[PDB]
């Protein structure tokens, strides 16, 4: 978000008195060439450097980085920087023109949080489904105590799917999206439809088969025994999970070797 | 300068060329700065 502004502004003297002076790489034999009104005008560079005026580039160093972010949208970032530079341009001085250069030296290095806040989805997976535990029943429920297995599960899916896995709440109930396109949103507060078999050994609507189904591949020998149901289901779900993976990649090579077909004797 | 004999007078009109640029700027939305130049007469490096 700099080199953005650096790309996009500023055509060095290092790489001016190195070239003049003849002692670059490739061909030093470079600038001696040229009309002998360039080399008079790169030599008075290289002797006496012309000052600058950096405003605007780490200005646009800033705007390149809040429209990045998502404050000021892509279409208003000409409002957005004539007040900058404006408001820079009023009350400028080695207050600001200084302010500015450390927002600018910082903003494009503090990203790491960004980073973060997109790497364990801790923005609105964990400090949400961490809300969420929190407005579950108490963590004792009656039958079984398998119940911190699987809630133990859920967190651990929330956190190894960076893809997108919000946590919204919409209004009196948090859903669980398993990805941005959320073509499987399944309600989590519709699963205190679970604090019911948690200990037992037809009464899931799919919601709970769904969240059942969603979380599977990441049980083990957790959620466990015969604990009815909820624990068969789990299992029978990574071996469904398992059988799928086979059958996907058998329907690809049947699809290969050559209509129905394949779907029929694979479902 | 020759030039033979009319009878109006005549006046030469010698065009002594040279650059002649202008820069329009443009910062703060609302400005243009201009800053010309001619080079073998000057003007307004203004």
């Amino acid at each position: 978000p700099a080199m953005l502004a650096a790309l996009q502004s500023q055509p060095d003297w290092a790489a001016a008195m190195d070239r003049i002076l003849a002692l670059t790489t490739r061909n030093p034999e470079a600038f001696r060439q040229q009309p002998q009104a360039n080399r008079f005008s790169a030599i008075l560079e290289a002797v006496v450097p012309s000052r600058t005026n950096p405003t605007h580039e780490k200005v646009l160093a800033i705007v390149n980085a809040l429209t990045e972010s998502k404050a000021i949208r892509k279409d208003e970032a000409g409002l957005i920087y004539n007040a900058l530079l404006e408001r820079v341009a009023r009350y400028n001085s080695t207050n600001v023109q200084a302010n500015l250069d450390r927002l600018t030296t910082d903003v494009r290095e503090a990203v790491a949080q960004r980073e973060r806040f997109m790497h364990d989805t801790n923005l609105g997976s964990q400090v949400a489904l961490n809300a969420f535990l929190s407005t579950l029943p108490a963590n004792v429920p009656r039958g079984q105590e398998d119940y911190v297995s699987f809630i133990s599960a859920l967190r651990l899916l929330v956190a190894e799917v960076p893809q997108s896995e919000v946590y919204q709440s919409g209004p009196d109930y948090f859903f669980q999206t398993s990805r941005q396109g959320l073509q499987t949103v399944n309600l989590t507060q519709a699963f205190k439809n679970l604090q019911g078999m948690w200990g037992v050994r037809s009464l899931l609507t799919p919601n709970t088969r769904l969240l059942l189904l969603l979380i599977a591949p990441f049980t083990n020998s957790s959620t466990i025994s015969r604990d009815s149901y909820l624990g068969h289901l789990i299992t029978l779900y990574r071996e469904a999970i398992g059988q799928t993976q086979v059958d996907e990649q058998t329907f690809q090579e049947i699809t290969s070797v050559s209509d129905t077909g394949s779907l029929e004797a694979t479902l | 300068f020759e030039v033979d004999p009319m009878d109006e007078p005549t006046l030469l009109y010698v065009l002594f060329e040279v650059f002649d640029v202008v820069r329009i700027h443009q910062p703060h939305r609302g400005v243009i700065e201009a800053v010309y130049l001619r080079t073998p007469f000057s003007a307004g490096n203004a």
